[PDB]
């Protein structure tokens, strides 16, 4: 088990962690993490980006009182730290089945809006517009729902099982990916409000799916114990299927810098949650990390670096390319 | 900036009367043929400047994304008339007392006065440099002299 390259202390348990995938106009990479009753927004700078930094410079920028356990965080594309018009916008899902949109100027103006209408737990959410006006959410009510920033439901797709992950297509307009617990991944067009296509996993339950940003034909997921890769439009069947974890895989995320590298996490388990970093050319994980109990997995935008939340700590692994 | 540094930079520009006339026409045609756009832009700039500057003044530093084209514009006017080889007292275009004041002369004179009304601290220097350039050619001397003198009759 590799030790984490960097470790940052947190006030409480980290339930979710997400790097800002967008350019905020700052030299540092923005990071959001959700606790039991709060969301923290921080800036991270690494020695690999700036030779004036020894290891990791971690600065808390803002803390938002949430009052509920945060389960998912989505960054808005409008998020900017530019000194002329700073705007922080992100969405959260929590155990109360509500979405909260937070807006801040990083000064005194801190607003949040509550969106209601899911009848079950929300499992995942994303901003599903380049303009950052629309939010997609999925949950245990067997719905995928589309919301404006006004909290009005624009659209609703009835699922055949609980929606487990949702992702916007990185290049193609109007394409939403929805991963269902029974192994089906569906693609929806938000203009026509129609399902375009599905993929099926060989294993169940399907727990997380992500798009490869560097190769928009590739989808990766975790189902049962295994990680699964599809290459579109070649087949509805997996191209690759290999073991990820000895007992239940939970999260899958593609590296933002390398189309052959991805991370998986094991389920919040008695054997301390393993992070496994995989490279498609290798039959085994290139790195196996241990986090004592960790939830959330996110990749840095530029560096070959991933973060996992744990017990009062963030753990960072740099992958040698 | 390019017209200021690269064109007039040439000391040979000092030579051709017809160089000065053409550029003079190009500069006078812009406020005459599209002043609406011109004014839009002026006001925009003044305002943005004021805003960001004041914001920083609270405790920050001015945004690296600033662009003072007006100041470059004021310097351009100052440098263009600064010295003319022809010595034809062309700067006369800046002064409105032959002609029952040609509409063009009135608008330009209004431009010089409008720029003096509630002058932001950031435009103070470019404006002086502009005036400096506009007071060449004796007739012009006297006229702008008096103009400004009276305008000061509080404007920084």
């Amino acid at each position: 088990a590799s030790n984490a390259t960097y470790t940052v202390d947190c006030e409480d348990y980290v339930h979710v962690v997400e790097f800002n995938p967008f350019d905020s106009g700052e030299a540092g990479s923005l990071l959001a993490y959700g606790g039991i009753s709060y969301v923290v927004i921080a800036s991270c700078r690494f020695q690999e980006e700036d030779s004036t930094v020894e290891g990791i410079e971690f600065k808390t920028l803002k803390t938002f009182h949430h009052g509920e356990r945060v389960v998912a965080i989505a960054w808005s594309p409008e998020t900017r730290c530019d000194a002329l018009l700073p705007l922080l916008r992100f969405a959260t899902a929590a155990g109360d089945k509500k979405i909260r949109i937070f807006t801040s100027d990083f000064q005194d103006k801190n607003e949040y809006k509550v969106i209601e209408g899911h009848s079950g737990y929300i499992n995942d959410l994303v901003f599903c517009s380049p303009e950052g006006t629309d939010i997609a959410s999925v949950g245990d009510d067997h719905t995928c729902r589309i919301w404006d920033l006004d909290g009005k439901q624009i659209a609703m797709f009835i699922l055949r099982s609980p929606g487990m992950s949702v992702a916007w297509h990185p290049e193609g307009a109007f394409k939403l990916m929805v991963a269902e617990k029974t192994g089906t991944i569906r693609f929806y067009d938000l203009t026509t409000h129609q399902a375009i296509l599905s993929l099926e996993s060989v294993q169940v339950p399907l727990m997380s799916a992500d798009w490869c940003v560097r190769n928009t034909l590739r989808i990766g997921a975790v189902a049962g114990n295994d990680w699964i890769i599809w290459e579109m439009p070649r087949s509805s069947y997996p191209q690759d299927n290999k073991p990820a974890h000895a007992d239940r895989a939970r999260m899958f995320r593609w590296s933002k810098c390398n189309e052959n590298v991805f991370a998986t996490t094991g389920y919040p388990g008695k054997m301390k949650s393993q992070i496994a970093i995989h490279h498609l050319a290798h039959p085994q994980p290139i790195l196996i990390g241990t986090a004592p109990v960790g939830s959330g997995l996110s990749w840095h935008r530029r560096l070959p670096l991933c973060v996992v939340g744990g017990y009062r700590k963030l753990f960072f692994w740099l992958t040698e390319m | 900036l390019f017209l200021t540094e690269a064109v007039v930079g040439s000391e040979s520009f000092c030579t051709d009367e017809f160089f000065i006339r053409r550029i003079h026409k190009l500069v006078t045609d812009f406020p005459t043929l599209m002043p609406m756009k011109v004014k839009q832009l002026r006001n925009r700039a003044e305002e943005d400047a004021r805003l960001i500057q004041m914001s920083m003044q609270m405790g920050n530093e001015p945004p690296a994304s600033l662009r003072r084209d007006l100041e470059h514009l004021l310097l351009l006017i100052g440098e263009l008339y600064r010295k003319d080889p022809f010595h034809l007292e062309l700067a006369l275009e800046y002064w409105c007392p032959h002609q029952r004041p040609p509409q063009r002369q009135v608008l330009l004179s209004k431009f010089v006065r409008q720029m003096s009304d509630l002058l932001p601290a950031t435009l103070y220097l470019p404006y002086l440099k502009m005036l400096r350039g506009l007071a060449s050619g004796p007739q012009c001397a006297h006229y702008c002299f008096s103009l400004l003198k009276a305008n000061g009759g509080g404007s920084p």
